[PDB]
């Protein structure tokens, strides 16, 4: 058939594969998670080089694997569909057999599962694409946040960013989040996602975009105005003086 | 239960003077017992009519199946298919599903629009070419409605004097059936215009 | 066998479906289900096989809502019920067949209007406003066709379906202690908790 | 073979049939028709041997497998629905079973889930399995209620099996009983249908209200 | 050795781009231009036929728009040879949405398919990725027209107005000063026209350096008519919008 | 140049043998140390095993393949893992087909073309371990050497692993002495014992260190391993 | 380009010397086997406020007896994990009893070799060794408490006490003076407390330390963040009062 | 039609102690009215302390009991010396049974042994697969003779001291090997009366702590 | 599922106290048609054991083959020893029956019964038994099909358990075997007048005695006639 190998062992222990992958990332999107008590909301700056698009026959960076579960990505388009694919035909087979909608770790499982896949294999190579996954377990209030990245590895966070220039808006999470509180008011999670977007997009804010998820298929896209009242409030905050 | 009688169904397909016509019934039922007054078995891709009757599950796989075959085709020439070229699709898929287990009888029908020759033609549950131009018949029953057609037929008519054929050949040998009430439908086609002429009939 | 009934009113679909399976005597239970849902505003009946009822179901479920989810609409009730359709197409080609006879009713509310197809499981699919499955039809067609003309409440269609399943437990030997009704409108998919003459 | 299992305020009540045969002598008067899936479920031996046996341990591995995998107690229905699907496939093999699986867990309480070899999984809190069982349900109705305690009810499947095993002749040596509480089951033990007759034929008087 | 011919030119770069990928980016734009305008009230198709002999015919005007399906056209620019296996891959995919389901394709879903299968061939077989865009043109009447692009690294969006082929950027920049929220198709026909003629690496424009088609609401049924116009068709509208030179 | 000829397992080199199937020679004697002597009627194998640690324990390399046949490794334990099923499956077959113990002669013979058919292929390789195959059927004892090449020599005694030819030349020294001594399963392990010491230059020879194996005559395939080969010592 | 079938004049593979360099750039694993119980602990490690140190582990349960702690590129094992666990459960099935610790690390490293480009024996089903090493622990009723080191080579050992990972020369040297088959089950575990702090860049608190243990009355247990916080204290304590 | 399936000749008695068990089978092995041998052993030792036999058709517990000795075999091999117990094997045989009810086998299996408990176990497998524990099975054509005699001199059922028969009995209690023998031998030769699928001779295995024993006494020859 | 439209009858052997004897008839019937008499039924393999055939002679071609490369695959792989480790009664018994047991299991059958008889180089006498139904066994006299009904009576009394084994030399085995036969050419016509006898004796090794014809001959009957199926008009 075929079967000649792509994956080639590195001497250095990290595949080659893996690290160009990597910045696959870096080149795409950029997309933030935060986490309430109640919430988790992921956040999306767009970047259109020009703009002749609209907003609504553009696919959107915020994708639906089921009702109350998103996958939310940086990297590049063509290889995060491939991963979505294999997660809707993952979320209904659960959802055949156990008599109830995944749990969030076992798709996070899954995602990473045919990444690590692709790099054990020859004749495959693994995906230019690192996400974030977040949903709600059956009977559960409580969010949930995974980062899945090539290497087929993954980790639960608090706070996490990924894509283009995220040094800058780690940092920023780290001096503007507590983990004696998350908080557990709506508008100040929107809030803190908004300042960080805000710092990286230049102009314009209805190129931010806002997904909010909260529990039993509550997954909502907040409108224009919503979004210039926090804007507004970052000014006011900045242009303080006493 | 019964191979294709279960629902019954009947089909006449008749010649003329640039115009052909083919009727049917609308009965469906569910062994003897008549069920419903609208079931369709004729249908139409463009100028080329394809009427199937016999079993409902049959007639409705076949129809998807020529649905396709002609729109994947038409897209490719950028033209619609010709009563003659579909006379010839049909018999390839036809003995295609002569290994399957199919229970049909379709029957051909239409007017080319560019050679200028009105076109009927046939096919069985063998699926065997019939090239003829006067009536073809098909159905329950086809035994009836071949010695009707072949005394009540006269060769070349024009539309109306097809329509008085047509309709009283299939209502008459309608009446010796309980297979074939629950109400029937006449089409009368020109490749311009077609009328729909429901008749009143029997039933159980 | 279990006993389906359908009738599309003017407003909704009511599906009249059965609420015992008797064993003898005796109901081994009264609560068994014969109708699953598919969707917010598709409903489906079953009667046939009582273990190749859930199998079919549980998988033209799962296809259509991964089609929904996929797409970001639910499916019509016309593409659900070709789907179906399609699916029995093949089996009955095939060594084993699905031996479920369904009732499918479903509103299409992105047009507003009710929609009734039964669906043999031979794989003939059938629009009707009133339609049953067996021997059913011989006695209650000539009660529907009598005293039932088109264009009436849901609540005058309740009392129909009363009618129809006290004649068939009646003059039919068949025992399967009634039905529970449900109805599939625009505001969706309700029990009616009542049969005391609905 | 008659085989019951029913819901009442302290768990589910299973009570089954033991006895082997040499002629119509009754050679031995105890054996298993409870299959140990695992230590919080059950699933009942009947309506082919084999089939249960072999099937229901396996079944019991993919839940073992499972509870490590994804550190989670599988669910009654959900370890029930795995086998119907696959079963429907196998069947036209020979295979057949006619069972209950039987759970009481946290989540959705004592639940029983009847399946037979056809991808049949039905609801319902009251269910007998077997060919003695129109008889053993009589019993069982009449005497019915999910508000009787423990003792009582333990007796009620005991005496329900006692009448199988009278008219039937392919139940009765022994009746073995089971109660399943949700840390898994307690035994409650094996009565011989030599003495326990005696007693029942006085004291119930249910086809026997002027002693027959 | 089999290994020892292998180049594993499908890979991830250091830059962590791929190779075949950015060569066949290059490829579309060695070809001629493709414009996409949608309005509410049609879709105008136009792409450019580059080298044209007299002896070249006029009488073919179907030879980069395709009709896929007979609410969904494209048209091309790149090859007719990448573009034809997966013409035909979806004209098939079309059929199938058809027959199940009993009424017409999505727009957004059709492309999905076509763009996994370009993505593909570059993440495993060993094979070449297919040189090709699309901008295909596409009526629902869940979204009412839609218009999107796909390019040669599996990506794909929506558009509104778009270009592809030589000279996208300037084009481009034109169209985004004239478009404007209102529409109507004959107002479209001119706007594509007066860009069309300004794109031109030669000198002044013709009609037959041109292939046209316009999506109406009927002209022979309801609603829904694709119009291919054919080169002389196509010479009379250039005098009938006024740019008659 | 050099990575010309150890890349591909489907080539060869002007001296009549390819790089890999000298590399793979050398990676026997990388193994640690073992004898094999018989004298026909029973043979023996004494083997040295080593282990990783003090913090190690050993594991073990002398191998069962039958209550008839069995085998000891030097070079490769991954490799070694993978013949020995080879062996295994052919030992079950002999018995269930044939009736037969299996000769040596006719297990080399199978095992070389395996190992032909992967040097037949990209991605397939040369064991790279070499075994000492013995077994007592009809014909006697009997004492194989196979190597990953596909050379199989039956030997009177032999050595493989690290220092070949120290117990080598005491067994060609001692050969007519040991060959005399038939029916002896004692006088043989004692001989064993003595032999592995020649080999020894740089290691300890110590009771558990030391592991011996037999099959003979009156005796179906039983290891002596750990405490128990003291009493040989 | 390369291949997979070549060796180097040594006669040992390139790539499976290159996993042994992917093991040192794990962290630092132990695992010590006394008379009573196998304790198992990793380090896993808390570099930001933000990461969720509390909510992930690096000590995955086979079965209900047997445990690992891993080093390495630790997405691998997840696939050699499954795959033993099949067998684990496959065992429970076919004879009703414990799986021993060396049969399945057996079983488990014969798959570890099954990287080519396609060959006439077998199946290969990866291109390239996994970038990871294992302790497997467990206990059966026929050879007790014991601890094995799984390579990626394929070549198994049992041991007694090992380290893996990068610190694993130090705190293997610590541990052969240490190494006591009298040594109580809570004390085995204070002297894998007191190393692992040592090999540690930064300091040792339940929210990047994690103990684990094998008892034979209830076998692979996962201790909990609290219990062996516990013992932290307790450990800073004795050992700042003997300075 | 054609059948492989015919008849085989052969009784098998599976006797638990509560520190010794045997495991007794005839020699006879004939198909219809012939005899196909006086002395073939229906009778096995798989070895381990687990002896088994299939008894019914030949064909079908020949090739079962080979397959099982390659089950011994890996077993050894793979899981470097490591014993099964008779449970361990009746699970294993359970698999092989159930692995090939899709080509029907006509036997009744029993294996015995004893326990790494130390008291016995005898196991029972019915044609189509399946197995439950047992104290004692006869097995084979003269099963349905043997067992009635058998419930009450070995298991104490149905088996009553004279009183009232019903409250005073011969209890259940510890039995000891020698006398045992004696009921296995007057079982057979009870059934070489009434059956000539049991004739020859009679091999008892016989598994104690102290090995494996055999013993062997003759019947009746016609 | 084969239906058989060809017999072979008659296979009958028994054991002497120092080796066996093997006789049968040549024969290729076409059912009551001796179609053929010149179909070999006893197929010595090797000089220490012959293969009786009995049953259907399609089946017996196919088997006929497969007995020639059992020969020539034992000579592969071994190259001298060849009655010490090859051409053994109880291989060609193994070989052949698990070819037997197969094609009997999967519903396309060898509709043969077989007789291996043999003196085994490496042990005492061998007479082992398979048929299509796949029971096998061991008896002190064997013989298949109509031989099996009528002759082994017959021989059981000469040999029917050990003790009766001393008491029978060369000399009786040899006229029981001969006096066998003689009933069976008698009393079943289906049995060819040409017969092939063998006698494989531990010290002579395999004797086989070609184109012999029953003798000593039966015509007493003829004296008694009295019509058993005439008529009288």
């Amino acid at each position: 058939g075929y079967d000649r190998a792509l994956s080639i062992f590195s001497p250095d222990g990290h595949i080659f594969q893996v690290e160009y992958a990597l910045e696959a990332v870096k080149r795409g999107t950029c997309a933030v998670g935060v986490k309430g008590k109640n919430c988790v909301v992921l956040g999306c700056e767009r970047r259109s080089t020009l703009k002749l698009q609209d907003t609504r026959i553009t696919p959107s960076k915020v994708s639906k694997i089921d009702s109350h579960v998103v996958l939310s990505f940086s990297g590049l388009n063509a290889d995060s569909r491939i991963l979505i694919e294999k997660a809707r035909v993952e979320a209904q087979s659960h959802r055949l057999t156990l008599e109830d909608p995944v749990t969030v770790e076992y798709l996070t499982r899954y995602v990473a599962g045919v990444q690590q896949r692709y790099t054990q294999s020859g004749g495959v190579r693994p995906f230019g694409v690192s996400t974030l996954i977040a949903g709600f377990d059956p009977r559960d209030d409580e969010p949930k946040l995974y980062q899945t990245e090539p290497s087929g590895i993954y980790s639960s966070w608090s706070a996490q960013t990924i894509g283009r220039n995220s040094k800058t808006v780690r940092e920023f999470l780290e001096k503007n989040y507590d983990r004696k509180e998350p908080p557990a008011t709506v508008e100040e999670c929107v809030k803190l996602t908004v300042r960080s977007l805000l710092e990286v997009v230049q102009t314009g804010a209805k190129n931010i975009e806002i997904t909010v998820v909260k529990p039993d298929s509550d997954i909502v896209a907040l409108s224009s105005e919503e979004i210039n009242q926090y804007v507004t409030q970052i000014e006011q905050e900045k242009q303080e003086q006493q | 239960s019964d191979p294709s009688s279960i629902n019954g169904g009947i089909v006449v397909a008749m010649t003329g003077k640039d115009c052909v016509a083919i009727a049917c019934d609308l009965r469906l039922g569910s062994q003897s017992l008549g069920v419903s007054n609208k079931f369709e078995k004729i249908f139409h891709y463009g100028h080329v009519f394809l009427g199937i009757t016999g079993l409902a599950t049959d007639v409705t796989t076949l129809n998807e199946m020529f649905r396709y075959k002609t729109n994947l085709y038409k897209l490719k020439e950028e033209r619609a298919i010709e009563p003659e070229t579909f006379t010839q699709l049909v018999s390839s898929s036809l003995y295609e599903r002569r290994f399957g287990p199919y229970f049909v009888g379709p029957v051909v029908a239409g007017i080319n629009s560019k050679s200028g020759k009105p076109f009927i033609a046939g096919f069985d549950l063998i699926g065997c070419i019939d090239e003829a131009k006067d009536f073809i018949v098909s159905g329950t029953a086809s035994d009836q409605l071949f010695g009707m057609c072949e005394s009540l037929y006269e060769p070349n008519l024009e539309p109306e004097d097809l329509f008085e054929t047509i309709s009283q050949a299939l209502l008459n040998a309608a009446d010796r059936d309980a297979l074939s009430g629950w109400g029937a439908v006449v089409y009368i086609i020109k490749k311009d215009e077609v009328v729909k002429r429901y008749l009143k009939m029997r039933q159980d | 066998m279990d006993i389906i009934l359908g009738i599309r009113v003017q407003d909704s679909v009511i599906l009249a479906s059965s609420k015992a399976v008797t064993r003898g005597i005796s109901v081994l239970k009264d609560s068994d289900d014969k109708t699953r849902q598919l969707s917010p505003h598709t409903l489906m009946s079953f009667a046939g096989e009582a273990g190749d009822t859930v199998q079919f179901a549980e998988y033209i479920q799962a296809n259509i809502q991964l089609y929904s989810i996929r797409e970001d609409y639910e499916l019509s009730p016309q593409a659900v019920s070709s789907f179906v359709r399609q699916e029995l197409a093949k089996s009955i080609r095939s060594r084993r067949p699905y031996q479920v006879n369904v009732l499918i009713g479903g509103y299409d509310k992105k047009k507003n209007k009710p929609e009734l197809y039964q669906i043999d499981y031979l794989g003939t699919k059938v629009e009707l406003p009133y339609g049953a499955h067996g021997y059913s039809g011989f006695y209650t067609f000539s009660l529907l066709d009598h005293h039932y003309r088109p264009d009436m409440t849901t609540e005058e269609g309740l009392d129909l379906l009363k009618l129809c399943v006290q004649e068939l437990e009646k003059r039919m030997p068949m025992d399967f202690k009634g039905v529970i009704v449900k109805i599939v409108d625009k505001d969706g998919i309700r029990q009616v908790d009542d049969f005391q003459a609905q | 073979t008659t085989t019951l299992a029913f819901r009442f305020q302290g768990g589910i009540i299973v009570a089954v049939d033991s006895r082997a045969t040499a002629g119509n002598w009754v050679a031995s008067q105890t054996v298993k028709r409870v299959i140990e899936i695992n230590p919080f479920l059950l699933g009942t031996m009947a309506g082919g041997a084999a089939d249960c046996q072999f099937w229901e341990t396996w079944l019991g591995s993919q839940c073992r497998l499972h509870e490590l995998r994804e550190k989670e107690r599988i669910s009654v229905a959900a370890a029930s629905k795995i086998l119907s699907n696959l079963v429907y496939q196998y069947k036209g093999a020979g295979l057949s079973m006619g069972t209950m699986i039987c759970g009481y867990t946290r989540k959705e309480g004592p639940t029983i889930y009847y399946v037979d070899s056809d991808g049949t999984r039905l609801k319902g809190d009251i269910f007998c399995v077997g060919s003695g069982q129109t008889f053993a349900y009589g019993v069982l109705d009449s005497n019915y209620k999910w508000d009787l305690s423990v003792e009582d009810a333990l007796y009620l499947g005991k005496r329900s099996i006692l009448a199988a095993a009278h008219r039937d002749a392919y139940s009765g040596g022994s009746v073995n009983l089971y109660h399943v509480t949700e840390d898994g089951w307690i035994y409650h033990g094996n009565h011989d249908v030599g003495e326990l007759f005696w007693k029942v034929k006085e004291e119930e008087g249910s086809f026997n209200n002027v002693i027959g | 050795g089999s290994r020892r011919y292998d180049s594993r030119t499908t890979i991830f770069s250091p830059e962590g781009r791929l190779y075949q990928v950015e060569y066949a980016l290059e490829s579309i734009s060695h070809a001629g231009t493709a414009i996409g305008i949608m309005a509410s009230d049609g879709i105008v198709l136009a792409a450019e036929r580059k080298v044209t002999s007299t002896l070249l015919e006029q009488d073919t005007s179907t030879e980069k728009l395709y009709k896929l399906n007979d609410k969904i056209a494209v048209a091309v620019a790149g090859l007719t040879a990448d573009a034809e296996i997966l013409i035909n891959t979806a004209r098939i995919h079309a059929q199938n949405y058809l027959k199940t389901y009993n009424e017409d394709i999505p727009v957004e879903i059709l492309v999905r398919r076509l763009s996994d299968i370009k993505q593909g061939y570059t993440q495993h077989g060993g094979l070449r990725p297919f040189g090709v865009s699309f901008i295909y043109a596409g009526y629902d009447d869940r979204y009412g027209y839609q218009l999107y692009t796909s390019n040669p690294s599996g990506n794909y969006t929506g558009w509104k107005a778009i270009s592809v082929g030589a000279n996208t950027s300037a084009a481009q920049t034109l169209l985004q000063m004239d478009y404007k929220d209102d529409m109507k198709v004959d107002d479209a026909i001119e706007l594509a026209l007066k860009t069309l003629s300004k794109t031109t690496d030669s000198s002044a424009l013709t009609y037959d350096r041109l292939e046209f088609a316009t999506i109406r609401k009927g002209a022979n049924d309801g609603e829904v008519y694709q119009k291919i116009f054919k080169p002389q068709e196509i010479k009379d509208i250039l005098v009938k919008t006024g740019i008659t030179k | 140049f050099r990575n010309n000829y150890d890349g591909d397992t489907v080539t060869f080199s002007p001296t009549g043998r390819l790089f890999q199937v000298e590399y793979a020679l050398e990676a026997i004697k990388q193994g640690s140390v073992t004898v094999g002597l018989r004298s026909n009627t029973h043979a023996v194998l004494v083997a040295l095993k080593r282990n990783a640690d003090e913090l190690s324990s050993y594991q073990k390399k002398i191998i069962k393949c039958d209550e008839h046949m069995g085998l000891s490794l030097a070079g490769l334990a991954p490799d070694a893992r993978v013949l020995s099923n080879y062996l295994r499956q052919q030992c079950n077959y002999s018995s269930l087909v044939f009736n037969r113990k299996l000769a040596v002669e006719r297990a080399g013979h199978l095992l070389c073309d395996k190992a032909q058919k992967n040097t037949q292929s990209y991605g397939g390789r040369p064991y790279g371990v070499g075994l000492l195959i013995i077994g007592y059927d009809k014909s006697g004892a009997h004492l194989l050497e196979f190597q990953p090449s596909g050379n199989v020599t039956e030997l009177y005694g032999t050595a493989i692993g690290a220092r070949s030819q120290g117990a080598k030349t005491y067994l060609e020294r001692t050969l007519d002495t040991f060959i005399k001594i038939d029916g002896n399963p004692d006088e043989l392990i004692k001989a064993g014992v003595e032999a592995i010491s020649q080999s020894l230059r740089d290691e300890s020879l110590t009771v558990d260190n030391l592991s011996i194996a037999i099959v003979g005559k009156d005796t179906p395939f039983t290891i002596y391993d750990g405490e128990a080969v003291a009493k040989y010592i | 380009d390369r291949g997979v079938s070549t060796f180097s004049p040594e006669g040992r593979l390139f790539q499976v010397e290159y996993s042994l360099e992917a093991i040192k750039l794990g962290s630092t694993a132990i695992g010590i086997a006394t008379k009573e119980g196998v304790v198992l602990g990793v380090e896993k490690r808390a570099t930001s406020p933000l990461l969720e140190s509390d909510s992930i582990e690096k000590i995955v349960e086979i079965d209900r007896h047997i445990g690992c702690a891993m080093s390495g590129l630790t997405a691998d094992a997840r696939s050699m994990i499954e795959h033993a666990r099949t067998a684990a459960v496959t065992h429970n099935l076919y004879y009703d009893e414990d799986i021993n610790v060396e049969s399945l690390t057996q079983s488990v490293c014969d798959l570890a070799l099954r990287f080519g480009e396609g060959a006439s024996g077998e199946e290969r089903l990866m291109s390239r060794p996994f970038g990871v090493a294992l302790l497997i622990a467990g206990h059966d009723a026929d050879d007790g408490y014991q601890l094995f080191h799984a390579e990626p080579s394929g070549t198994f050992y049992r041991y007694n006490a090992k380290a893996i990972g990068s610190g694993s020369e130090g705190a293997q040297a610590e541990l052969l003076n240490e190494w006591h088959s009298s040594l109580t089950l809570k004390e085995a575990e204070l002297l894998v407390l007191k190393i692992l702090k040592q090999v540690m860049e930064e300091k040792l608190d339940e929210n990047n330390a994690q103990l684990s243990c094998i008892t034979k009355q209830d076998g692979f247990k996962i201790y909990d963040n609290e219990k062996t916080a516990e013992l932290i204290k307790e450990l800073k304590e004795k050992e700042a009062a003997e300075s | 039609q054609f059948n492989p399936y015919g008849d085989n000749g052969g009784t098998i008695l599976g006797i638990a102690g509560e520190d010794f068990a045997v495991l007794a089978g005839d020699t006879r092995n004939i198909t219809d009215y012939s005899i196909n041998s006086r002395y073939e052993p229906k009778v096995f030792d798989c070895g381990d302390n687990i002896v088994m036999s299939a008894n019914g058709f030949a064909a079908d517990g020949d090739a079962l009991v080979k397959r099982f000795k390659n089950s011994v075999k890996w077993y050894h091999f793979d899981h470097n010396d490591k014993k099964l117990s008779i449970n361990s094997a009746a699970r294993n045989i359970q698999h092989l049974l159930y692995g090939k009810r899709f080509f029907p086998y006509y036997v009744h299996t029993i294996i015995a042994g004893l326990d790494e408990d130390g008291k016995g176990a005898v196991y029972s497998f019915d044609p189509v697969g399946s197995y439950e524990r047992e104290q004692c099975r006869a097995g084979g054509a003269a099963a349905s003779l043997i067992m009635p005699f058998l419930d009450n001199q070995v298991n104490f059922k149905n088996q009553y001291e004279p009183g009232t028969n019903g409250k005073v009995k011969k209890p259940l209690k510890y039995l000891s090997v020698e006398e045992v023998i004696k009921l296995v031998r007057d079982s057979f030769t009870s059934a070489t009366e009434r059956h000539i699928q049991v004739g020859d001779g009679l091999e008892i295995l016989i598994v104690t702590k102290d090995g494996v024993r055999k013993e062997f006494y003759e019947l009746k020859r016609d | 599922t084969q239906q058989p439209i060809v017999t072979g009858t008659s296979v009958i052997s028994m054991k002497y106290d120092n080796g066996v004897i093997i006789a049968a008839d040549n024969l290729g019937s076409y059912g009551s048609l001796l179609r053929f008499n010149g179909v070999e039924r006893l197929i010595p393999v090797g000089d220490n054991t012959v293969v009786g055939i009995s049953g259907d002679i399609s089946d017996m071609q196919h088997i006929e083959r497969l007995l020639k490369d059992l020969v020539t695959e034992n000579a592969y792989d071994n190259p001298l020893a060849d009655a010490e480790e090859a051409l053994e009664p109880s291989y060609i018994f193994e070989y052949l029956a698990t070819v037997m047991y197969q094609r009997r299991s999967k519903m396309n059958p060898l509709w043969n019964a077989i007789i291996v008889a043999g003196v085994q180089s490496n042990g005492d006498q061998f007479l082992r038994y398979v048929n299509l139904l796949g029971v096998t066994y061991s008896s002190p006299t064997l013989a298949t099909g109509f031989g099996a009904h009528m002759a082994n009576p017959l021989l059981r009394k000469v040999v029917d358990r050990e003790s009766d084994i001393p008491k029978t030399t060369v000399q009786v085995a040899e006229e029981a075997i001969v006096n066998a036969m003689r009933v069976l050419y008698y009393r079943d016509a289906r049995s060819s007048r040409n017969f092939s006898l063998a006698i494989i004796d531990k010290n002579t090794g395999l004797t086989f005695k070609k184109n012999l014809q029953v003798e000593n001959m039966k015509w007493d009957f003829a004296k008694d006639i009295k019509g058993y199926g005439t008529q009288k008009i």
